[PDB]
């Protein structure tokens, strides 16, 4: 971890992940977003493989371009709710 | 030849695997018992050679992937796997007698000798865990633990530390393949002798003890059968704790992630008879009623194996549709609504009488009152609604069908 | 007209006054974020974007 | 024989519900443990011994996104969330206007109302604000509560006459309720022709 920013890790893991930056949020503790910067494509596959194989049986991961299921739905709802508003 | 009974395990190891995730509740079952047999027979084939060093390591192997299959089938644990692992531990000994405990000490010293079968050995040992936490053997339990860490550890009577302080031993490199490891297991010893550590202490009336365990529990594998009671729990703690609110918290929380809400909506009218809020009480029950209406396994240790059986003391037992609506007709009877209490006592004397078509409804419990003693609650309900005529045919009846209760039943055919 | 911009609006303030309870929902993680609020947010959007804006 | 009869209850059998009544359930329950919630207890519970003053730390500046972050800490500490906190203190200081001296409040009284309510429109746009919580907060005051008051939060959009009568539980209280704030209003509306402005907008509202 680094301290200053501790919602960051640091892969020190001496091999192909070597300096392979995470991250992790969890939200219900079900749900959670992880981030992954890697120095090519490659390693960011061998990493979700690593990973979905150490995960439990249903874990539905599933890719974000564009803003958060969550967010996505209130920024959706926010636009009506002014809309309406203005329509009305 | 040890390439073939290699090859066979994974083999059955795969199948297994693939009832588990695919299939029908019946050919799930054929594949299952299919493999089991598998198993069965190519232990037979090794425990037919004397010891071999090399053969060990898949000899363990494979009576574990047995065991599971076997036990996670049968939805339970026996001792005919004890004494597999008595088996194979003295096989074990006789490459290198009396009792389990004594063979353990003797078997971590001759693999601390690092013959290369310790991936196996703490896997038996998470099993044999497994066994003797199903059979509340935890001096014993604990006793192996402090010989397989350092003795050093001996002092740290402890379970929830020594469970942690065990470190299962390799990556697990390319072996016999199996279906669970120590990991995967030590995983679900934590999380249930929590679990269990935690409800003794609660009823136990250590209410700051259990916090502690009932928090272990959520957190480290957890899954949501397992959190909706650790969270009815801690709001029995809080309640006994006089901490109304934080209770009421864990109890909606218990309610969403909820698949079982009968136990939360009873902790809740619990909640309500010790505020007194008694509308709120009834209705919680009510609820509870109408969510005790409505209603899958795997090839692999659950926590749900190493579960137990509720006692009638626990915030977690839930009786009966028909105990429950007793309860509620009880519970609004005390309380004088008695009008409702009696429609709640009729609906519960049809369940009780009428039933004779369904699935018959569930006899009242020795330490409760027995039929005669509820024919009359009724009765006085019916009083107290002002239903007189209707009283006196319930009386009749129950005459005509056979004390203090004979007494009894002549004065309420009076006040009608 | 006038009749016309009240069946508007009536149609309007159902749609607002849903949306309304659907956001309270998605603040108390009373209903679920992940989706029938998904399909149905995209559903009013539907409604509205038929004859959007005659524009007179 | 006639007593059998008479005893055998018709609504015996409960058959296997529907999986859409065990969610209807499920939120029911949920309304129910809310209901019979405080969070004045909450705060003297995990907290040792609830106002603007309180979240915001006894008058540190009136800046919106600041108040809001204020919210969230204080949620973060209860582990409820932040729309809940909110409803809460906004329908306390709501009591705390109210309160401060019938049906009209008309001055000053309009001023702390309409900075309150600016704020509650930027927690409206952020979401930081569950209505419905805000609704039953409501109803526990009932009394305090006057009828401009409510017809303010109508007209700048932060409930609806219609979304807070409708989350009521005893429907005579509302209907009661009601029939006093309007017979005393018809009593007004004589009272000066600038407070009977006022009282006929509402009115016809």
């Amino acid at each position: 971890i680094i301290k200053e920013f501790p919602e960051v890790y640091f892969c020190e893991r001496p091999g192909s992940f070597y300096g392979t930056l995470f991250t992790w949020k969890q939200r219900t503790p079900f749900e959670g977003i992880l981030i992954i910067y890697s120095r090519n494509q490659t390693v960011m596959f061998q990493c979700l493989h690593n990973l979905i194989r150490i995960l439990p049986i249903n874990c539905f991961l599933k890719n974000l371009k564009s803003g958060s299921e969550n967010f996505l739905i209130d920024n959706m709802a926010f636009t009506l709710e002014k809309e309406l508003v203005t329509l009305s | 030849c040890l390439d073939l009974w290699r090859e066979k395990n994974d083999r059955l190891v795969r199948q297994a695997k693939v009832a588990q995730n695919s299939g029908l509740t019946l050919r799930r079952q054929q594949l299952a018992q299919d493999a089991l047999e598998g198993l069965r027979g190519l232990l037979h084939s090794l425990q037919g050679l004397p010891a071999a060093v090399p053969v060990l390591p898949l000899e363990l192997t494979v009576t574990c992937n047995f065991i599971i299959l076997r036990a996670s089938l049968a939805q339970g644990f026996t001792e005919d796997q004890a004494q597999d692992i008595q088996r194979s531990l003295e096989r074990v000994l006789e490459t290198q007698e009396q009792g389990l405990r004594e063979l353990w000490d003797s078997v971590l010293r001759a693999s601390c000798l690092l013959p290369e079968l310790l991936s196996a050995l703490h896997r038996l040992v998470g099993l044999q865990a497994a066994l003797w936490l199903s059979a509340d053997r935890l001096g014993d339990l604990a006793l192996l633990l402090e010989t397989l860490n350092g003795s050093q550890s001996g002092a740290s009577k402890d379970l929830l530390l020594l469970l942690k302080t065990w470190s299962p031993p390799a990556e697990e490199l390319d072996a016999p393949l199996t279906l669970q490891d120590a990991q995967g297991l030590k995983d679900v010893l934590l999380t249930a002798f929590a679990y269990r550590q935690g409800l003794q202490e609660l009823i136990t009336g250590n209410p700051d003890k259990a916090l502690s365990s009932l928090h272990e529990a959520a957190s480290g594998l957890c899954p949501r059968p397992v959190l909706v009671q650790v969270y009815t729990a801690l709001g029995s703690c809080h309640r006994k704790m006089g901490n109304p609110q934080r209770a009421l918290l864990y109890l909606v929380a218990a309610l969403k992630e909820g698949s079982a809400w009968g136990p939360p909506l009873l902790e809740a009218s619990r909640l309500y008879q010790q505020l007194g809020d008694t509308t709120a009480e009834l209705e919680s029950l009510e609820l509870l009623v109408e969510a005790l209406n409505v209603p899958a396994p795997q090839f692999l240790i659950e926590v749900e194996l190493l579960l137990p059986p509720p006692d009638l003391a626990s915030p977690l037992h839930c009786g009966t549709q028909s105990q429950t609506k007793h309860i509620l007709a009880s519970r609004c009877l005390q309380t004088g609504r008695a009008g409702d209490a009696a429609e709640h006592y009729l609906d519960l004397l049809a369940l009780l009488l009428d039933s004779s078509e369904p699935r018959f409804s569930p006899p009242p419990s020795p330490p409760g009152p027995c039929m005669p003693e509820v024919f009359l609650e009724a009765a006085v309900a019916l009083i107290q609604a002002g239903r007189a005529q209707d009283a006196l045919t319930l009386c009749e009846e129950l005459l005509s069908r056979t004390p203090l209760w004979v007494s009894a039943t002549h004065l309420l055919q009076g006040q009608a | 007209r006038v009749q016309y911009l009240r069946q508007i609006h009536a149609n309007h303030e159902t749609l607002l006054r849903e949306v309304q309870t659907l956001r309270d929902r998605l603040c108390t993680e009373d209903e679920a974020s992940s989706c029938a609020t998904a399909q149905r947010l995209l559903q009013v959007y539907r409604q509205l974007r038929h004859p959007s804006l005659i524009l007179l | 024989r006639r007593a059998w009869a008479e005893l055998l209850a018709g609504r015996v059998k409960r058959e296997k519900y529907n999986p859409e009544r065990a969610q209807k359930l499920k939120e029911s329950a949920v309304r129910l443990l809310r209901s019979h919630q405080d969070l004045n207890a909450l705060l003297l519970e995990v907290e040792g011994p609830v106002i603007d003053c309180d979240s915001s730390e006894a008058y540190a500046n009136h800046s919106s996104s600041f108040i809001g972050s204020a919210l969230q800490d204080q949620a973060s500490r209860l582990g409820v969330p932040v729309g809940i906190l909110s409803a809460g203190m906004v329908a306390s200081s709501v009591g705390q206007i109210c309160t401060a001296p019938p049906v009209l409040l008309t001055v000053e009284q309009r001023k702390k109302l309409s900075s309150l309510l600016e704020f509650a429109q930027y927690l409206l746009a952020h979401s930081m604000f569950s209505r419905l919580s805000f609704c039953q907060e409501l109803w526990k005051i009932q009394s305090s509560l006057l009828l401009e008051a409510v017809w303010h939060l109508h007209v700048q959009g932060i409930v609806s006459l219609q979304e807070l009568l409708e989350s009521h539980p005893d429907m005579h209280a509302v209907g009661s309720w009601l029939f006093r704030n309007l017979c005393c209003l018809c009593e007004q509306m004589e009272a000066s022709c600038q407070h009977a402005d006022v009282a006929r907008a509402m009115l016809s509202d």
